[PDB]
């Protein structure tokens, strides 16, 4: 029911794409 | 990339992924076709049958009214039900027992009919629900081919990790593709069989009150 | 970048998407003014009502308060379903029978009564529900495009190509959009159905305890006659 | 700086924390008076309990239960059970009374359910969906994030630092209201239930107290 | 390579055996079952006396499930005896029923939520070993100034490995908790088809007894 | 280190040591539960051997004697007896019993409610423990960003301890929410379990009861 918001740790991995080419 | 470019853009087992995703959307919106014209007749049928049994003021009345639906009926095979017990409680002064009796008869039938068209359900629910979660194993299979292109390159920017992020987000999409219309056209179905499944429970309890009445007449008012 | 300029800019897919969210946002919010008026016409209008026919103790001066509701009574129509039930009591000498054969049409057609207003209702509490998703699809959609702009090259900086991933979450933002007040609605709704419907059966059961006294009467007292 | 930190993102995002935060203060209320409210209900039904689980005859029962305080419950249904012996007058059937007068107390019963039935979704459901109010500010603030480093292109490290920090704080605010509020209805159930119960227990004893005083009719006053 | 991550990973795993072995045994007896209680269905669908419901359960073996519950039947036939009270009997009879069925239903109510659950929370188990990898990979450049996240880049994979078989374990579990719940529904209900016709069997028969002494 | 065991924060390290502490408290409830259950399969399946078979009301009571005085049984014969005690007087045999059999199962949930508390314990925060988690990661990652706004390098090991208790928050509620939901679905099993046979034990009490009070509407009838 409440289970999908591990997209949230999906938005942290995006953030951790994003702090890659720094 | 390409048309053939985005074929291959995706690896085999990310397009395994894809298809068996795609092949489940295709074969549960046959079943949707299914359901959905087959409950397209059953409605149209529902709303014609209800204007005629309305009507219906006595039980032999809608035995008549019954006959002119064709065979194929669930409102005949039920009152074939009633005259089934009315043979099997051929015999019966219990006039008070045997419409209970009858009931849950009736409470079973038709209704495991309904419970027939309930088969599809976890198609419908279940694969819709999944279906991200197929998403969420190609994103692992895609980073972690793309961790193995960091490893090849030591770069760490976007253009060493960005065509599996781009497979891995085609994944990603196609899932929600066999995820949303699936849980949603479940939702549709089931309020549905709610709504239709109730109205022939309203037809159920109309006959079972002709039948209540008419024994109330054979036991109370044929008495006198 | 303007927010024209960021959304015509943007994928027309994603954009059907969130028009989608705001039509169904629209019928969502016609709905929900539709039974809250209708619902308070119901709950001021019947609950006098209500205060009249409590002890209107006779049940046919039920019938005769429920005569002037105007038209809408739903009340007044029970009472017609009991005066059937009574011309389906002309030769029923047992009146402990008929009580049965009475009881669940009442809430044979009340519920019903509450599917009334049944329609509409898992539409819009699931849409509530599964519009976030969708605009978490639209995201996917978004950003999939953009990553594969960067990638076909492949360049890199995702500084220049970040507008397409903000474009893409502006689906999942329409979709919380009209996520949040339509699940508000259904819960708010379902307290409607409380009131409603446990209101009306209050209604309903003092129908039966009317009839039922009555038919008491007649089966004891007249016993006695 | 810590006002600075007040300061830095948007304050649409502060008017959503701030309006999680004053829904939590009324539920707050809302939990506060519930949870008085129902220990001096569980403390005098607990004494009363005692009391009337002795109260060996149904008049017996009219004397203990009413007072205890004017205000009790059961004195409503003492209240409501004379009210139908006075509508029993007339008929002699005592076999119907009861039955009807049964589920009179049981809608009774759900109207002390409907006593507090009001105001849980508050509770509940704001505790649910908190964090999803927060999220969709967490997407404003990214969003807003983003626009700020299309502002400033070709380099994305420090452009937004502090600011996303912001919304995932509003996240976190949605998180401040999400754990105990759902909770505070699991506690508004349990007990409560056992309220379902206890009361619903002692009346439904006096329905079977006046059931066995309806034997003390139609077992002793059957025969004059 | 890592073990933590693997322990969680043969966990899954395991797990995985476990549920496919009582799929299995589930499934074949299922079939056992329904295709028997087919044939049996149609055997016992005009059982029209007591008397033939034992006749034609009688060459069904003992394995039948229905055979203890004419078992059931005839006992509180033998308990009843002494009162002549017919109508007590056939509902207190009608919940030995709303007990025994049950029961045989509780009679594959084990392994059920088991595996249920299982396949609900493995992405969850799952996510603890990604969590347990990445926590462990920060650990590893927990220095002060790092680039380079192809030196943390194969530990998120090994982690990942971990979400990955709590999909694997994750989607047969819940999907074959749903096939057999249906068909818990389905044969459940041809169960109490069977039980309801008991019940109209020996309510006809005791109505025929209340009607035969009447008539 | 121990200094890494209070590293950058002590208020998430806080919200560790409650879960898993609620844990330890919910272990108690656990494994009391579990030896409470297994004292009650073994005792009502001795029992169960006993009374399936205890032909009268008597023997309902005297082969429920030799189970101590901490039986249920003893409760629902008390229950039985307080009935038999109440409708003295009562010719209606009829009624009696409908209006003793539900007595039984509102005391049969309470049964339920013998244990209804400390279940919503387990089951809640085992669903709702990597929420707290998720705050646990949001307070760090926060922190962790006020850290790289402050050196606004933004790379790479300035932001891995905060990402590093952030998962120890998402571990630590992780670990607090599979096994509760766990053992809340096993003590679901003890529900049915106990519950189905308690209530197998009370049906057969009421059709023994049922069948006397047939011979006595019936006592001098039949024959």
């Amino acid at each position: 029911n409440v289970t999908p918001f591990i997209d949230v740790m999906l938005v942290l991995l995006i953030i951790f794409m994003v702090a890659a080419p720094l | 990339l390409s048309v053939w470019g985005m074929y291959q853009h995706a690896d085999i087992v990310v397009k395994c992924v894809m298809i068996g995703l795609i092949l489940a959307s295709v074969v549960t919106w046959a079943i949707f076709f299914s359901k959905s014209v087959e409950f397209f007749n059953q409605k149209r049928r529902l709303k014609r049958e209800q204007q005629l049994l309305a009507e219906a003021r006595s039980l032999n009345q809608a035995n008549d009214i019954a006959a002119d639906f064709g065979s194929k009926s669930l409102s005949l095979h039920l009152l074939n039900e009633a005259q089934n017990e009315l043979e099997l409680s051929e015999g019966s002064d219990d006039n008070e027992g045997i419409k209970e009796r009858t009931s849950f008869r009736l409470e079973r039938r038709v209704a495991a009919v309904g419970r027939q068209m309930g088969r599809g359900n976890g198609y419908l629910a279940t694969i819709g629900a999944i279906s991200p979660f197929v998403g969420l194993f190609g994103t692992v299979w895609g980073i972690m081919n793309s961790f193995i292109g960091i490893a090849q390159t030591q770069t760490t920017n976007l253009a060493v990790v960005a065509p599996g992020i781009a497979e891995a987000l085609l994944a990603t999409a196609i899932g929600l593709v066999a995820a949303i219309p699936a849980v949603v056209i479940y939702n549709v179905f089931a309020r549905q069989i709610g709504g239709f499944k109730a109205m022939l429970g309203d037809v159920a309890a109309q006959v079972l009150l002709l039948q209540s009445r008419d024994l109330d007449l054979e036991a109370s008012a044929a008495a006198h």
